[PDB]
């Protein structure tokens, strides 16, 4: 149940996300050899956690993981179907929609959209 | 590098009986994840995050264990769950050696054959002499090849069927393979079969 | 899903590459995973990659061994394979990663590494007597020798016996070649009245012979 689509680059905004839902994963890019490829947000009846660490060199839901040594642009994420990110105006003036809401995954006659 | 190791290797049980297997990690892990194979067909999700059953997978399944240890459990076992089964982590990939699990049933003693190498095997100058197994439970047996009272090793190779569908049996075949010279060098050609359901060890032969 | 090629042959000392075709999904937002599996054994991790940066990562067993490949735009995710040994001889899976587990597998690629060439089997007959009777039952058998590479099929008298019969797995000989026997048990009585043809089919070598079993 993972969403195959990119949330829409919108001019002037910024996309995140509140609380990332059990499922999601992260990707870990800088170069890390060893092992560990992605994070995953997972957990117990009672828990929620990801599962686990990225180095580099060269509720219901889990809290976003702390940067690690060294990660480039926006994060690439893999959301899972209901997941809900949040745009923010930085600088750029405009609020003519007063209540904000949008971006969130559905499953579509099959096909997962944003 | 994190590496798995499963306990038993093959294992039996009876339809009813409670099964389980165990995996320990040589350093600590988060979750555990198995996997169940049939011959034939790729590995199957079964159990993740240690305790989690995929859809699909019969409530007779539990999984347990943390830290180091792990295990798959059977409530109850039915002939449907008869596979291997390989435990598997998401920290490295790798995975453990595997469970077999098999049909645990009573005793039942091997019908034993020999055939004579053939006619037509002769000319092209070789012979092979087949010794057959038929039907019995458990697979533990023996076999071993007497030509003129001489104990003979390291020409003879063997081969063994899955588990019946329906007997839950096992047939062995064990061939002896010579060149024409040999064979026609001796004349006594016994096969010896030692196994759980005979008063062993029962020899079949023939002179050539 | 996912389409891997066909069974490859190849000698020591050569290279090989298979594929692992995607469809019905998003091919560049999944990790891929490779699985080595050797007749009899276990699973092994080969490594894993990434195609839509095309990161790879491989168990240390097989860094300079494998190598893992991608083309984005046929959807499809490659593996070669060098220096062939004999314990390269195996099944090879390809797999999407779905986090919590490899949720879709390919049908495998069965890789065999050798020096043989290609040979079609001779059949020989295990002729039911005294000797292979045991009380109402007797035994009854083809040899089917000398064979590269697998498989071979066998069935008797053109599929419409089927009980009372074992094909045993093959083995591989010192010679290089494939050998096996199947078997089949009847009654002694119909011995007389029912006639016994094994079917051995070879499909690698275009051969196939069927083979009269009599006392
Ligand atoms: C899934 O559920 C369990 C069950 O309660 C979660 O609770 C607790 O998890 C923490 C691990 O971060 C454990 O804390 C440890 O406790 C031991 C014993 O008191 C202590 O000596 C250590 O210093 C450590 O802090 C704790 O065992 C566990 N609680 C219970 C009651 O079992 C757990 O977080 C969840 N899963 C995982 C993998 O953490």
């Amino acid at each position: 149940e993972l969403c195959d689509d990119d949330p829409p680059e919108i001019p002037h905004a910024t996309f995140k996300a509140m609380a990332y839902k059990e499922g999601t994963m992260l990707n870990c890019e800088c170069r890390i050899k060893s092992g560990s490829l992605y994070m995953l947000c997972t957990g117990n009846s009672s828990h929620s956690s990801w599962d686990n660490q990225c180095q580099c060199t060269s509720p219901g839901h889990c809290r976003e993981p702390p940067p690690w040594e060294n990660e480039a642009t926006e994060r690439i994420y893999h959301f899972v179907v209901g997941q809900m990110v949040y745009y923010q105006c930085v600088q750029g003036y405009r609020a003519l929609h007063r209540g904000p809401a949008e971006s969130v995954c559905k499953m579509t006659h099959g096909k997962t959209r944003w | 590098q994190i590496v798995s190791t499963q306990s038993p290797a093959i294992m039996s049980a009876s339809p009813g009986e409670k099964v389980t297997m165990t995996c320990s990690a040589s350093s600590s892990r988060s979750y555990m994840q198995w996997y169940q194979q049939k011959p034939g067909t790729s590995p199957k999700r079964w159990i993740y995050d240690t305790s989690k059953l995929a859809s699909g997978v019969p409530a007779r399944f539990s999984g347990s264990g943390s830290g180091t240890s792990y295990s798959l459990t059977i409530s109850s076992m039915e002939a449907e769950d008869a596979a291997t089964y390989y435990c598997h982590q998401r920290s490295s990939y790798t995975f453990g050696g595997g469970t077999k699990l098999e049909i645990k049933r009573t005793v039942a003693a091997p019908s034993v054959f020999i055939f004579p190498p053939s006619d037509e095997q002769l000319k092209s100058g070789t012979a092979s002499v087949v010794c057959l197994l038929n039907n019995f439970y458990p697979r533990e047996a023996k076999v071993q090849w007497k030509v003129d009272n001489a104990l003979q090793s390291g020409n003879s190779q063997e081969s063994v069927t899955e588990q019946d569908s329906k007997d839950s049996t096992y047939s062995l075949s064990s061939t002896l393979t010579l060149s024409k010279a040999d064979y026609e060098k001796h004349k006594v050609y016994a096969c010896e079969v030692t196994h759980q359901g005979l008063s062993s060890p029962v020899t079949k032969s023939f002179n050539r | 899903q996912l389409q891997q090629s066909g069974t490859v042959l190849a000698r020591p000392g050569a290279s090989v590459k298979m594929s692992c075709k995607a469809s019905g999904y998003s091919f560049t937002r999944y990790w891929m995973h490779w699985i080595k599996q050797r007749p009899g054994q276990g699973l092994e991790w080969i490594g894993a990659i990434y195609p839509g940066n095309s990161d790879t990562s491989y168990n240390q067993k097989f860094e300079g061994k494998a190598k893992l490949t991608a083309v984005t735009s046929a959807s499809t995710a490659y593996m070669e394979l060098s220096s062939l040994t004999h314990e390269d001889s195996a099944v090879y899976y390809c797999s999407r990663d779905y986090g919590y587990y490899f949720d879709f597998w390919g049908q495998g690629t069965t890789l065999t590494v050798s020096s043989a060439s290609t040979k079609g089997p001779s059949v020989f007959p295990l002729a039911p007597s005294s000797k292979s009777t045991s009380g109402g039952t007797a035994a009854l058998g083809c040899l089917v020798k000398d064979y590269f590479p697998e498989p071979v099929t066998v069935s008797w008298n053109s599929g419409a016996l089927t009980s009372g019969v074992h094909t045993f797995p093959a083995v591989l000989q010192s010679s290089g070649l494939y050998s096996l026997s199947s078997v089949v048990t009847v009654p002694s009585s119909s011995l007389g009245t029912q006639t016994y043809i094994c079917n051995v089919n070879h499909k690698p070598s275009n051969t196939k012979v069927d083979k009269r079993v009599e006392p």
